[PDB]
């Protein structure tokens, strides 16, 4: 009950006892889980230092299945402290 | 003179003046559908017209002030036109 409040529904017996066993830390993973996605399919150097200008990086999603992204440029702190990074992922330009 | 068993590069012209979609009827006749059936709807013959006119040109990296050499470089803008009764089929020809 206390999982499936506070997410919406899919819990299965895993998640149980990962929870029972580090009550705190599964919880951090969650956090992250829906703030990032699965980390676990980047490949380690991207999954430590991102990327570098001009780079183009294959994450390998399913047999057949996989993103590919080049990171183009980052801009300038705006008035408020964000960066604008001019991404290109799967022949589609994006801004984040 | 001859026959293209096939898709042509100017079937979009027929299309849009008859109203059927030739390419997914490819598809539905490879599966066995009856042209008359559910999936099709061929009209009858005498039932197919032409509704007013269509006309198909194409955009070549041919440079037509050298005999037509079809010039290698990199696209770094691209403005596509849109408009109702307009189709673009977009194949070399993007932002990057």
């Amino acid at each position: 009950e206390l999982l499936e409040e506070e997410q919406q529904g899919p819990v299965t017996e895993q998640d149980i006892i990962s929870y029972v066993l580090y009550p705190k830390v599964y919880e951090q993973y969650i956090q992250t889980r829906n703030q990032y996605g699965n980390l676990s399919l980047l490949d380690t150097p991207t999954f430590f230092f991102g990327m570098r200008n001009g780079e183009t990086v294959e994450i390998e999603i399913d047999k057949g299945k996989r993103l590919i992204i080049k990171l183009e440029t980052i801009s300038e702190p705006d008035e408020n402290g964000n960066r604008t990074i001019y991404y290109a992922m799967n022949g589609q330009a994006r801004r984040i | 003179i001859e026959v293209n068993p096939r898709v042509q590069v100017e079937h979009t012209i027929t299309e849009m003046v008859t109203g059927i979609d030739i390419v997914k009827t490819q598809i539905l006749v490879a599966a066995g559908a009856d042209l008359f059936g559910e999936e099709i709807n061929m009209p009858q013959q005498k039932d197919i017209t032409t509704l007013g006119y269509a006309i198909q040109c194409r955009i070549t990296t041919e440079d037509p002030l050298n005999d037509f050499m079809p010039d290698t470089g990199t696209i770094i803008a691209y403005r596509s036109s849109g408009g109702f009764g307009v189709r673009l089929d977009a194949g070399d020809g993007f932002q990057g």
